[PDB]
């Protein structure tokens, strides 16, 4: 019906917080995932930038 | 509930759920089968009143 | 602690009758992994021991 | 179906099936007491008959 692309930067550490059913520094002050969530958290390597 | 977080929490209350209804169902089941037993001996005790 | 024990001599420091803040430990996230198992990181702030 | 890959589509469809067969033994035990309590009214009016 729609689809919304979020976008960011972060650790590549951090980015194992970015899927539903999570907490850390990403998820709990910058970008939460609901439970139910439906959609593909896509995400690459950009120290050349 | 004062233990884990919801997404984990859930599997874990879905299988208390699963277990209890088994044994709502288990208990229901057989009270339809003694209540057909008592009704077959009210009839019987109608009839020898 | 300055220097950490041999794996194979792994040291076991009893914590007790104290009062905790786990969320110093968590949320300060000058760390990598953080697996809770049996509790939640967050609803362990909530819980005694 | 139209949305899963197989594999982490058999792990719903096994929920459902759980669920739809519970169903079916639930209605199936029932309408066995169903069937007992009707054959006893009919054997009742045989006798009458």
């Amino acid at each position: 019906t729609n689809v919304y692309a979020d976008s960011f930067v972060i650790r590549g550490d951090e980015v194992r917080q970015i899927a539903p059913g999570q907490t850390g520094t990403i998820a709990d002050y910058n970008y939460k995932l609901p439970d139910d969530f439906t959609g593909c958290v896509i995400a690459w390597n950009s120290n050349n930038l | 509930l004062s233990r884990l977080d919801k997404v984990e929490a859930e599997v874990q209350i879905d299988r208390l759920i699963t277990g209890r209804l088994q044994s709502l169902q288990t208990y229901v089941t057989q009270q339809l089968i003694r209540a057909a037993e008592i009704r077959a001996s009210a009839n019987l005790a109608a009839i020898k009143m | 602690a300055t220097r950490f024990a041999s794996v194979y001599a792994w040291n076991r420091k009893r914590i007790s009758n104290c009062v905790a803040d786990y969320s110093v430990l968590y949320n300060s996230a000058s760390f990598s992994t953080f697996k809770c198992y049996g509790v939640s990181p967050t609803k362990l702030n909530d819980l005694c021991f």
